[PDB]
């Protein structure tokens, strides 16, 4: 009684994604995730001035270029042997933090929300699934359905301007966005002035107001209508985080700390235990067993028998692990926003102080959206603090020279999850450059041992009561905020 | 009255051209989508997915044959029979599945279009995906049209990403021409098919640091005063109106902040590299 559903393109994600599911007895029973576009940045980078990498890598993705730039300049800082100043560190955090806000807002509204909100009857809001299970379908009181849908749609429209203001914030010290100019090996290229700090702050307060007063309330309200969506899209329940937004000059402390949670147990993150498999990916490895990124290889092969994706398969201690706001928020376990504490009580009858108080509900379609909204608020609190810490006039740049021979690794968290860039230099040129990106951890295919990637595994059990309108498949996938440009590079 | 129909397709792109478009002002993106264009297909933002999305795209390309703009973001990879970019799957009338490559998609849609607009340096000129070291046979729209012997009006709007003003301005000028060709002639293009309206000015000739350049006052590092030439600035060899227009609603621009990397030019990135070595 199995039925196959194939969705290509899976739209309202970044980049080129195909999802295939098998459905039996009203639920997904198997799944395959495929990235269908490859550029090969790791090949393109070879032989270049290593400093060029922080411009080239941003073109992996125009949604999260600041994450790649951050990882690249940190890898360069490490390889070149240069220490960034206090003001350089803070300025880099302000550039990048502004895009965290942009990316999460862009995601929830402009990628995710059309699975819940009925837009106007003009393209690109139509056509849509005939039975889309939207707010206007779910809420049986018609006036309430209309009012809640309009509330959501007006936020979607307002968010177009809020995300644009976030890019004004990125450009303030970043030069422009997409694709900043302001982060380089040795720090940042423009010292913040008192006037520009104030101009960033004024814009930031408008974004922050939207986050607290509109975005958080919408998410908790949405979850209170779709309570079933906290009970599916579960997956492996293994998460990893690398640390993001260093809060001191020796990179020992972060806004969101590194860590791993596997099979119900917390452990420290050890980068030695990351490796990539390619058994079901369009790549050749020179040796079996999966490769640590420091000896990673990028030899594309679209003819490889049995392969189905351009995404490699990263594993931690041979376990699939997911990444992103759910991962970071689970690992750090921060206190919830005042809005979240209040609305969880009022709308759900849940007493919750810290993220982990959500329990099982965290590992679900709606849990991923909640984690992302809460993290947006948490990041805003941090940006508010950094705006007080930044010192007008204080040097943000330290000179360096390209080394003959060196290696460096930059670790961070992109808005979608754990990110590292590994850089090896020989004869003052890029000898190897290896990128292990966020969506790479989420949207990967099976490894050599047949273990499904996190999105593949989380699809198992997702209800599909209507095969012609399989709305929960896309809802699950989009809850991960996938970026296939990043996943494949 | 009537909006410009747009089918926006992505090949080897990063979505940055789309994101830059979302940053438009005067008009902003809400007004663009509701009043200026009918964005019929766009993989990043459209409601429908899979079969429904593709069927809608092909329906519009038929109903609006010779009367829609094909917007292309990203390069077209030709190696391995186009298999480095699969843009969707079409389910025939018998249940069998067929993947569609970027090559196949562009070959199909370009002859149906009123005009093709290659937005971004990737689609216009090849850009980063076509740079040295790539193995995907990555190609620009103009080169793919030449190889395919496709004669279709083509306008390039380069930049990595292009400024939203360049994309909106070019599309509005094209649509105005279609609606009244003698009142609104097509924008004059340079030898690389990009509008002189936006790409006629040399950055360096129009740069506010030119007085410093002339006095040999060069910034020793990024955070010192002076012209940026010694830090790698490619303004001397780059043609765009960034010095006047600036970026992100006039907030900053590359040269004030750091250096121009020549992102609009047909030889970006290789002819502009290394970025932090002077020209
Ligand atoms: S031109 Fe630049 S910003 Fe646009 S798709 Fe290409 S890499 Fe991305
Ligand atoms: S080299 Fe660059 S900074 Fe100097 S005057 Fe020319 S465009 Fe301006
Ligand atoms: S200043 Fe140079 S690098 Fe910046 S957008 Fe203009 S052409 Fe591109
Ligand atoms: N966020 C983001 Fe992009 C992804 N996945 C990166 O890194
Ligand atoms: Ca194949
Ligand atoms: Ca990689
Ligand atoms: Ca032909
Ligand atoms: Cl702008
Ligand atoms: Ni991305
Ligand atoms: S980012």
């Amino acid at each position: 009684g199995k039925v196959k559903i194939s969705i290509d393109p899976l739209t309202r994600v970044e980049g080129h994604l195909k999802i295939e599911v098998e459905v039996k007895d009203g639920k997904v029973v198997d799944a395959k995730c495929s990235g269908g576009m490859f550029r090969g940045f790791e090949q393109i980078l070879r032989g270049r001035d290593p400093r060029d990498s922080s411009q080239i890598v941003q073109r992996i993705c125009g949604v999260c270029p600041t994450a790649h730039c951050t990882a690249s300049v940190m890898a360069q800082d490490d390889a070149f042997g240069v220490k960034v100043t206090t003001n350089g560190r803070i300025t880099r955090n302000l550039i990048f933090g502004a895009n965290y806000l942009q990316s999460h807002i862009l995601h929830f509204y402009h990628l995710a929300a059309l699975d819940y909100v009925k837009g106007p009857d003009v393209s690109p809001f139509v056509p849509r699934y005939a039975n889309a299970d939207l707010l206007t379908d779910r809420i049986k009181d018609g006036a309430k359905a209309d009012a809640t849908n309009t509330y959501g749609l007006n936020q979607y429209l307002k968010a177009l301007e809020i995300r644009r203001i976030c890019h004004e914030m990125v450009a303030m010290f970043g030069g422009r966005m997409p694709h900043v100019q302001g982060m380089v090996v040795g720090g940042a290229t423009e010292i913040p002035t008192a006037d520009k700090v104030a101009e960033y702050a004024a814009r930031f307060k408008e974004v922050q107001k939207f986050v607290i007063e509109e975005y958080l309330p919408l998410i908790y309200t949405l979850g209170s209508v779709y309570t079933d969506l906290f009970e599916t899209g579960i997956g492996w329940k293994n998460v990893i985080a690398f640390g993001v937004f260093p809060e001191d000059d020796d990179y020992k402390t972060f806004l969101l700390k590194p860590g791993v949670y596997i099979d119900g147990k917390d452990e420290e993150f050890d980068s030695k235990l990351v490796k990539e498999y390619v058994g079901h990916s369009f790549f050749d490895h020179s040796a079996p067993g999966g490769l640590h990124y420091s000896v990673g290889e990028t030899n594309p092969n679209p003819d490889k028998p049995g392969a189905y994706s351009f995404v490699k398969a990263p594993r931690y201690k041979d376990k699939p692990c997911e990444v992103g706001p759910l991962a970071r928020m689970w690992v750090q376990n921060p206190e919830l926003s005042p809005v979240g504490q209040k609305l969880l009580k009022e709308l759900y009858g849940i007493e919750a102080k810290n993220f982990r108080d959500l329990g099982d509900k965290a590992f679900s379609i709606m849990g991923r959206h909640v984690a992302r909204a809460e993290e947006t608020w948490l990041t805003a609190v941090a940006v508010e603090k950094w705006l007080k810490q930044v010192q007008p006039g204080a040097e943000t740049y330290v000179k360096s020279e390209i080394p003959d021979a060196a290696e460096g690794t930059g670790f961070t968290e992109a808005p979608r999850g754990a990110l590292l860039h590994y850089l090896k230099i020989k004869d003052k040129k890029i000898e190897n450059y290896q990128i292990v990106s966020a969506t790479l951890w989420n949207a990967n295919p099976r490894d050599d041992m047949g273990q499904r990637g996190p999105i593949e595994e989380a699809l198992i059990g997702v209800p599909v009561p209507d095969i012609k309108n399989p709305v929960n498949v896309g809802r699950l996938v989009r809850s991960y905020d996938p970026x296939l440009g990043c996943a494949v590079h | 009255a009537k909006k410009a129909p747009v089918i926006w397709v992505q090949g080897q792109g990063c979505t940055g051209c789309s994101v830059s478009l979302l940053n438009a002002v005067h008009p902003r993106i809400k007004e663009i989508l509701l009043d200026v264009i009918s964005l019929e297909f766009h993989p990043t933002v459209m409601a429908s997915e899979g079969e429904m999305a593709l069927a809608h795209m092909y329906e519009i390309a038929e109903k609006f044959n010779g009367n829609f703009f094909l917007l292309v973001e990203g390069a077209i990879p030709t190696a391995k029979e186009g298999r480095y970019c699969i843009v969707g799957e079409t389910l025939d009338a018998k249940g069998h599945h067929h993947e569609v490559t970027m090559m196949e998609l562009i070959r199909d849609l370009a002859p149906k279009s009123l005009a093709t607009v290659a937005v971004g340096t990737c689609s216009a000129y090849g850009g980063i995906p076509a740079a040295e070291g790539n193995v995907t046979g990555s190609k620009s729209v103009r080169d793919f049209f030449a190889d395919e012997k496709i004669e279709k009006l083509l306008v390039n709007v380069p930049g990595c990403p292009p400024h939203p003003d360049w994309m909106v301005g070019t599309l509005v000028a094209a649509w105005s021409h279609v609606l009244n060709p003698t009142e609104h002639p097509l924008p004059e293009l340079d030898d690389d098919g990009r509008p002189l309206l936006f790409f006629g000015d040399n950055i360096h000739e129009n740069c506010p640091y030119l007085d410093k350049y002339d006095n040999s006052e060069f910034a020793e590092t990024f955070t010192k005063p002076g012209c940026k030439a010694e830090l790698g600035c490619k303004g001397p060899s780059t043609y765009a109106d960034c010095a006047k227009r600036r970026w992100n609603n006039g907030i900053n621009w590359c040269v004030e902040n750091a250096v121009c990397i020549g992102c609009v030019e047909p030889d970006f990135p290789d002819g502009k590299s290394p970025f932090y070595v002077a020209e």
